């Protein structure tokens, strides 16, 4: 809180942390897309893709 | 000296060679494996193979004759080859085979020994001759539901469904005089044959024309025969080309000439002055390729054909090549064009000027059928050379750029990409 209540040192850190974090999501979206990448997407059939891929 | 052409009912054509050790005579029916139908396919290749069954070929083997036969798409030929002096020994043996005899070759012991060998024939082809197999299907899909589609050697399907009653059904309609031309090639005179021809009487089904079908047509399409057990990958691709007797017949053959034909093994091939070659060789994208402008009476196929053991990188293979094809429209070097004109001539030669009479026959027979006469090499060359760059930049500009293609293939072609890719590489992005 940085003090007695949700006060001023609070909204100010909440702004700063609001700036920071979306880059963390994006950082994380990248590992998320990396995992996605090494196995590739599934299908509305839950069988193997490897017989009929398109780009 | 300029090829002879005279008709007394039987259009008699000949072409003299004073330095030929032998000669050849025969007929060419102006209707081939593209005058057939869906379920009688291979009837024209069935006719060829009785004509060479031991029976008739032992006859002409005492006589000293050798027989030659081939079926194309627009045409169909029956040739006999012997020494130039035994020139009546040819004409008579021809006469026997095509007006005299009928059921002497059409036995139920003959025909069920030919059809039981044109069946093994078309079962090694589609089994182990992938480059032509691929090449053949290319027609099947580009010219789907239309004359050219029918494979020349016929489907193993419509080839076990055919009896002798069907060999004739095609014979008595399309084996006429008003659809044929008699040829004289090699070491004989015009006044030797057309004399020995008006020596013989009779007339088979006079007044009769052969019949017609819906004229052929072309449509962008694929057909893919994946086979991951076959060590290579075979692909053939093309656009709606140019017919025989088309304004750009030569313009189009010059284009093919540019990119040409590769064999990654013959060090000679590796050095050709072909731009595309710069790319393909870096990683060894393929084992070979070659181009073409196949011309037929009604429609044509400009494209190319490739084999490759390189499976992960076929996608570039097709890419580099189809991009090169774009230059033909937008940026072809004039000095490339000359190397074309030049090389076309050398190729167009060994085509027309080979020391083998049987070839000069079909060549003659087919051409003197479609346009009436043959065209001389000097005539051809006079045209080839007229060709500017603008010749090639307006032909590609209609025929090549952003037009539907026609792919086919077999082997490890998982890597061969899709149709909206491939087709899309027909153009390049412009401002
Ligand atoms: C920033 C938020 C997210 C982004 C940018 C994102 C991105 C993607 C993309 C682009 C794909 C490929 C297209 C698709 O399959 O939908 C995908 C699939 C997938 N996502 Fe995400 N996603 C997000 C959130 C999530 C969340 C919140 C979860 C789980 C809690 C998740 C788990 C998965 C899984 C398991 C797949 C594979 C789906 C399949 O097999 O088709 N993702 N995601």
């Amino acid at each position: 809180w940085g003090g007695f209540s949700v006060s001023n040192p609070t909204i100010q850190r909440f702004f700063a942390l609001h700036y920071l974090v979306p880059f963390i999501i994006a950082a994380m979206v990248i590992m998320h897309l990396m995992a996605l990448h090494i196995h590739g997407s599934s299908n509305p059939l839950g069988i193997t893709g490897n017989l009929d891929r398109i780009p | 000296a300029e090829v002879t052409q005279l008709s007394n009912g039987i259009v008699v054509a000949t072409e003299h060679n004073p330095s030929a050790h032998t000669a050849s005579v025969g007929v060419v029916f102006g209707s081939g494996a593209a005058n057939e139908n869906p379920y009688n396919n291979g009837v024209s290749n069935l006719w060829k193979n009785i004509f060479l069954s031991k029976e008739n070929s032992a006859v002409a083997a005492k006589e000293g004759l050798a027989l030659s036969s081939n079926i194309s798409r627009d045409f169909q030929s029956y040739i006999v080859s012997s020494l130039p002096g035994s020139t009546d020994k040819s004409l008579d043996f021809l006469n026997q085979s095509f007006i005299q005899q009928k059921a002497n070759l059409l036995s139920s012991s003959n025909f069920e020994a030919t059809k039981k060998s044109v069946l093994k024939q078309v079962q090694d082809f589609e089994d182990n001759d992938h480059p032509n197999r691929v090449l053949e299907h290319l027609h099947s899909t580009a010219f789907q539901n239309t004359p050219l589609s029918l494979p020349t050697r016929g489907t193993l399907e419509s080839l076990e469904n055919l009896v002798v009653a069907d060999l004739e059904s095609f014979a008595n309609n399309h084996f006429l005089n008003s659809n044929a031309v008699v040829v004289g090639t090699g070491n004989i005179k015009h006044e030797d044959l057309v004399n020995s021809i008006e020596s013989k009487n009779l007339s088979l089904q006079t007044g009769t024309k052969p019949v017609l079908k819906k004229k052929a047509a072309f449509l962008g399409s694929e057909v893919r025969l994946r086979d991951d057990t076959l060590p290579k990958a075979w692909i053939s691709l093309a656009v709606e080309g140019e017919p025989v007797n088309s304004p750009n017949y030569f313009v189009a053959k010059l284009a093919a000439q540019i990119f040409g034909s590769y064999n990654a093994f013959e060090p000679a091939s590796r050095l050709q002055g072909i731009k595309l070659l710069d790319n393909i060789q870096e990683y060894q994208l393929c084992d070979n390729f070659n181009h073409f402008s196949l011309s037929y009476k009604d429609s044509g196929l400009w494209g190319f054909s490739t084999a490759t053991r390189n499976v992960t990188m076929i996608d570039d293979l097709i890419h580099f090549t189809l991009k090169q094809w774009n230059r033909l429209t937008i940026s072809v070097t004039d000095t490339e064009v000359e190397r074309a004109k030049s090389l076309l001539k050398l190729q167009l030669g060994q085509l027309y000027e080979s020391g083998n009479p049987v070839n000069d026959a079909n060549l003659l027979g087919a051409e003197v059928l479609i346009k009436g006469s043959k065209l001389s090499l000097g005539e051809a060359f006079k045209k080839i050379d007229a060709i500017t760059v603008k010749d090639v930049k307006a032909w590609a500009g209609k025929r090549l750029w952003d037009q539907d293609i026609a792919i086919a293939g077999t082997g490890q072609i998982e890597g061969l990409l899709d149709y909206m890719r491939i087709r899309s590489d027909m153009s390049m992005m412009r401002w």
